């Protein structure tokens, strides 16, 4: 089984940054690529697991290839195409290009060259080799539901926490958080952030109410500093937007 | 890892062994390891949808199943020097020497009781591993049971497999198993079925090892249910209360209401094996033994296959079929 997690130092030496791309520009390229996959798959009515699987393929791809050698929207369409096949929600490639054509202008759609469809097809072989045919991926959503099922403090406040944590998981896919921490840790982190923004105290809802370490019942040996850093990366996406 | 990057030239192709669901299949010789392999070739773009989803499913399932009685996919190689749609993929499997169907139609090998003991032990062990994980095979038959010359049974052809949730309420595909090995609940239209469908298929394998022919040979579903009923008894709520809940129970049934003659139709089978045989061919899926229970029965409990001399088979496969068009 391969290893799919990097530290903060290795993420500062991706193939894109080695070729001169600045950290801010790669972070922007990753946001637009993830949101592109999100909007295309949404307009085709795809499962949130399928969107997340395509985005994880997208982030891992650019740990081995540079954004200067591979246009991002072509890679995003390719990742969504493979993800639908992996997640048993197949979509014809003609449909993805059609949907991509509908949301992108000609300068953005110029990345597909003269013949848009073949660019995605020939890239699928490269993507599969890059992800080492490790197709099965799990996402923070299932653990957010599993962990929240074991809270008993208040019904209406739990559902507000889950709903905000679900939105924060969607926002997380715009960052490299899935390349840093396991999905179980991301699930705990978004509950922690949602608890802060709601001023709910999550410890009251555990079987160990007296014990702030409410999350050590779900994940083992996760220090609060790790969760604080995940929150900082997520709220960084709200540099402009209102937090919620 | 390196799953996918190394090239086909690191293998020496010996010849074509057959045709699969998404391309040709080759016998091949590894340059370095000194072990033999079979390569399932995956052409892409012949189909306008790229890498076939049939391979994706087989690759995805075979990476989660590792067992001595399961076909071992070792890696995935490529033509290399791709851009360039020319490059194709190859699934690397450990080479097996025979399949059960070719072994039996050769007319050249005879399996005694101890041989069937070892085979069923290995087969039920491998299927139990698949069923303790949440996987249904849905394509068990004599041609999908592979056997080497060391006497080791291995289960193959996981293309039609899929993950199931236990006693959960989720629907599946109805026509899954080949007709001669299909259980009666599928013939009557059950779509939310269970691992008992694989156990029925293995029950057909067991009886086909003592006789030389498949035990239920029909070409249509109506006739197939008729032959099953003529031996196993007609479906009725007395033995199978839930037949009334099946889509086709009322519109397709045998002419007569048969009594179970399984122990008289196969009286030549030893007692302990006939007990497991009778257990595996229960009409009601809920009365059908699980792979775990089959390993605990009298016929298989004390079998240790590693301590039994394997039966000697033709060093290669040749059905020796008479010239027929
Ligand atoms: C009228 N009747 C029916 C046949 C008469 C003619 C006749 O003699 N046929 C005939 C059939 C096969 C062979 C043969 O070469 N073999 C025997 C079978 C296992 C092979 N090793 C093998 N090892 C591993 C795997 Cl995963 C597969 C495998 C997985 N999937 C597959 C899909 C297709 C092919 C192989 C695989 N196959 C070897 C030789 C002759």
């Amino acid at each position: 089984k391969p290893c799919w997690y990097w530290d903060k130092k290795d993420l500062a030496h991706t193939p894109s940054q080695l070729e001169g791309l600045d950290p801010a520009t790669e972070a922007r390229y990753r946001r637009e690529g993830a949101r592109f996959i999100f909007d295309v798959g949404t307009r085709l009515g795809l499962h949130y697991d399928t969107l997340a699987t395509g985005i994880i393929y997208f982030h891992r791809f650019y740990m081995f290839h540079s954004f200067k050698q591979f246009p991002r929207y072509v890679t995003g369409a390719c990742c969504l195409f493979l993800a639908g096949k992996v997640e048993e929600t197949p979509k014809k490639c003609k449909d993805i290009i059609k949907t991509a054509r509908s949301l992108l202008n000609d300068v953005q759609f110029g990345q597909f060259g003269d013949d848009p469809k073949e660019e995605v097809m020939v890239l699928e072989r490269i993507l599969l080799q890059t992800i080492k045919f490790d197709l099965q991926v799990e996402h923070p959503y299932q653990f957010l539901l599993k962990y929240a099922k074991q809270l008993k403090g208040d019904k209406n406040k739990i559902q507000k926490l889950v709903q905000m944590a679900w939105t924060f998981v969607n926002d997380s896919l715009c960052t490299t958080l899935s390349l840093q921490w396991e999905p179980e840790i991301i699930a705990v982190a978004v509950m922690y952030l949602a608890g802060r923004l709601c001023k709910f105290e999550i410890q009251e809802w555990t079987s160990k109410p007296m014990y702030r370490r409410w999350w050590e019942q779900f994940v083992q040996d996760v220090p609060v500093d790790v969760l604080e850093d995940i929150c900082h990366q997520i709220l960084d996406l709200y540099s402009q937007g209102k937090q919620q | 890892i390196d799953w996918g990057k190394r090239c086909v030239d690191k293998f020496d192709i010996i010849g074509i062994i057959g045709e699969g669901t998404y391309g040709q299949v080759y016998k091949a010789r590894d340059k370095d390891t000194g072990e033999m392999v079979a390569l399932k070739k995956v052409r892409l773009d012949n189909e306008k949808e790229g890498f076939p989803i049939t391979a994706i499913r087989e690759i995805k399932i075979l990476r989660q199943l590792t067992h001595q009685s399961i076909i071992n996919m070792k890696e995935i190689v490529t033509d290399k020097e791709d851009k360039k749609d020319k490059g194709a993929f190859y699934l690397v499997f450990e080479y097996m020497d025979h399949d059960l169907m070719g072994l039996l139609e050769s007319g050249l090998v005879h399996f005694n009781e101890n041989h069937i003991k070892s085979f069923m032990r290995q087969l039920m062990e491998g299927l139990d591993y698949c069923h303790k994980k949440n996987f249904l095979h849905r394509d068990i038959k004599c041609s999908n049971i592979l056997l080497n010359n060391r006497g080791q049974i291995k289960l193959a052809d996981f293309g039609l497999a899929r993950l199931y949730s236990s006693e959960e309420s989720r629907p599946y595909t109805n026509k899954v198993i080949t007709l001669w090995y299909r259980p009666p609940e599928l013939l009557l239209g059950e779509e939310r079925y269970t691992p008992a469908i694989d156990v029925w298929s293995c029950g057909c394998i067991l009886g086909e090892l003592f006789t030389k022919k498949p035990i239920f040979q029909a070409n249509q579903e109506l006739a197939q249910l008729e032959l099953i009923s003529r031996i196993c008894g007609s479906p009725c709520p007395a033995v199978w209360p839930d037949v009334i809940k099946l889509p086709y129970f009322n519109t397709m049934k045998p002419k007569k209401q048969y009594r179970r003659k399984l122990r008289e139709e196969f009286v030549f089978i030893p007692a302990a094996a006939l007990d497991l045989f009778d257990y595996m061919l229960a009409l009601d899926p809920s009365k059908r033994c699980t792979a775990e229970q089959a390993l605990q029965c009298e016929f298989l409990r004390d079998v240790e296959p590693s301590k039994m001399p394997p039966p000697d088979l033709p060093l290669w496969q040749d059905c020796h079929e008479l010239w027929s068009k």
